[PDB]
């Protein structure tokens, strides 16, 4: 079903050049905000986390339990809907809510064939933020036990960046387990636990209150 | 084709310490995650501890509250469970399981024979 806590104790054992001395907890339905300098090792950590909780070698895999959202918005050949679903069964109410929360409702409607507008090597090209919104919608649509969101906001104005964090990350995914690599202090205020990395090591693990008490 | 064999079981006093140890054999230990369970006769099966393929990720039963620690030696092919502050109610047969599934939704594919631990107040 689910272990209410996962204790990671990587004291420079895995990915030694980038990651060194990271120790933290992840509990069900909590928003963990990974933050830190540029060379901290945020993406490396999400990748590390993933390679621990993943099925091993050649296993049937069936339903996958981790849902990853990379920085590099990916677009496979196929319709806007196919890209979001990504193999997973369609559900109109699950899909339409994910679209509205990821703020793609207006964008999809103006396009010619709407959800069936084909993307990739044979079809339409997309906006920088529009690719990032599809990449995020695809990740939040997948029902997974854990969500790794490496800088899901990019090429988005602070008006939509703070609206998608509020509607999608905090209102829609309120009960899912999130690990969100973020920068803005507003994201850190709404977080359940804050992990601050520095040059590959964990320097702070706690709440926004403890963080401001320490500084 | 794997086979497991636990050891370290015995009878310590109330508020004691004991170190259980399983033996993975027959395949690459590194590919499997481990787990510890217990069976207090008459009561339900209880999840005790679980450890990832590398050993960087662990998770414990709600009843451990900090007392037990799960470790592994991928070179010597063993998973160890260090139990401290054992209260009499922790008396049970401790089984060790190994799987090669997702760590979030675990499927305990293989099991051990169980080693008896007893916390005698006397």
């Amino acid at each position: 079903n689910g272990d209410d806590s996962l204790f990671f104790s990587n004291f420079s054992l895995l990915g030694t050049p980038v990651l060194k001395d990271i120790n933290f907890k992840i509990e069900r339905g909590q928003l963990l905000a990974v933050a830190g300098s540029t060379g901290a090792g945020k993406t490396s950590l999400l990748m590390m986390i993933m390679g621990e909780l993943e099925p091993s070698e050649g296993k049937i895999k069936h339903s996958g339990r981790i849902s990853f959202c990379p920085q590099f918005s990916w677009i496979m050949p196929g319709t806007i809907k196919e890209n979001i679903i990504f193999g997973v069964s369609y559900d109109e109410y699950r899909y339409r809510s994910v679209i509205k929360a990821c703020q793609l409702e207006e964008d999809i409607s103006k396009f010619p064939e709407k959800d069936n507008t084909v993307l990739g090597e044979g079809g339409i090209t997309l906006s920088g933020g529009q690719r990032a919104r599809i990449s995020l919608a695809r990740a939040v649509y997948k029902d997974a036990d854990l969500y790794l969101l490496d800088s899901p906001f990019g090429y988005l104005d602070v008006l939509t960046e703070k609206e998608i964090f509020e509607s999608c990350v905090c209102k829609l995914m309120a009960n899912k387990t999130r690990i969100l690599v973020t920068s803005k202090m507003e994201h850190l205020k709404k977080a359940d636990k804050i992990l601050i990395l520095h040059e590959g090591s964990s320097y702070f693990y706690g709440t926004f209150s403890e963080l401001q008490n320490l500084q | 084709q794997v086979q497991l064999q636990e050891s370290g079981g015995g009878v310590v006093g109330p508020g004691g310490s004991l170190r259980l140890a399983c033996a993975f054999s027959g395949r690459t230990f590194s590919d499997y995650w481990m787990a510890w369970f217990r069976q207090t006769p008459g009561e339900e099966r209880d999840f005790v501890a679980a450890i990832s393929r590398s050993g960087i990720t662990t998770s414990y039963g709600d009843f451990v509250e900090g007392r037990f620690t799960i470790t592994r030696d991928n070179a010597k092919n063993t998973v160890n469970l260090q139990m401290n502050f054992l209260k009499p109610e922790d008396t049970a047969d401790y089984y060790c399981a190994a799987g090669t599934s997702s760590f979030l939704r675990r499927e305990y594919d293989y099991w051990g024979q169980g080693t008896q631990v007893t916390v005698s107040s006397a």
